[PDB]
């Protein structure tokens, strides 16, 4: 701008983040526990013990 | 009788060992389509170690399989080593040897027991190897199929379990005979 003259921006932008699209993750061993949180499983174990 | 049961046990041990060695050495486990076939890809028949192209310009050439996330790494290692089918074959061999010894040291009755334990453990190891193989093949190129080597492994598993049953029955009969003879004496 010190040596030329600009116009008002015709397109405003900024820095941003590019990532690879999340894919269907390869199922993990012990993915059969995913429907319930770990805390539920531990409470189940200790309720079994207590009962 | 006892003799025929022992004969069946030894025959089954030999047959299962042979089938499993054949399946391990053989390279006809999986029929699929692969990118590295010189033209989604070309037909291939694979195994545990090497893969061979069929119906292609590079027909008949067989090349070592290029394997390669901690769990994925461990699975790849176990699949590459194929330690579980090999262990199954080794345990079958040792069980057959123990049976042959039982054909000599007729007094020691805790031998035809080790044979049965080894046969059952071999069946379990074969199950594990099959699971590992199937899991590792999958990734994330269709209409794939399994060959006669895979079913040789399955037959080996079935035979091993059967002969383990027979060996345990033999141990039962022998221990019962000895115990009844002793108590009545």
């Amino acid at each position: 701008e010190e040596v030329i003259d600009f116009s008002k921006p015709f397109m405003s932008l900024g820095i941003s983040i590019m990532i690879k699209k999340p894919q269907k993750s390869k199922p993990g061993v012990f993915s059969f526990l995913d429907p319930l949180a770990y805390e539920i499983w531990m409470c189940i174990v200790f309720a079994y013990i207590g009962v | 009788e006892k003799g025929v049961q022992v004969l069946l046990t030894t025959i089954g041990a030999f047959a299962a060992f042979g089938l499993m060695t054949i399946a391990i050495s053989t390279d006809y486990w999986l029929y699929t389509r692969a990118l590295i076939c010189n033209t989604p890809g070309g037909l291939t028949h694979s195994g545990l170690w090497r893969i061979c192209c069929l119906e292609g310009l590079k027909r008949g050439v067989c090349v070592k399989i290029n394997h390669f996330d901690s769990a994925e790494y461990l699975l790849r290692v176990v699949r590459a080593s194929s330690i579980f089918p090999i262990l199954s074959a080794i345990l079958l061999l040792l069980g057959g040897v123990c049976v042959a010894a039982s054909r000599v040291y007729k007094s020691k009755r805790n031998i035809i027991l080790g044979a049965g334990i080894l046969f059952v453990a071999a069946g379990l190891s074969n199950i594990i190897g099959v699971i590992v193989y199937i899991s590792a093949n999958a990734g994330e190129k269709n209409h794939y199929s399994y060959g006669w080597s895979f079913y040789f492994g399955g037959l080996s598993f079935i035979l091993a379990e059967v002969i383990g049953v027979l060996a345990v029955n033999i141990y039962i009969e022998r221990s019962r005979e000895a115990h009844c003879q002793s108590r009545s004496d």
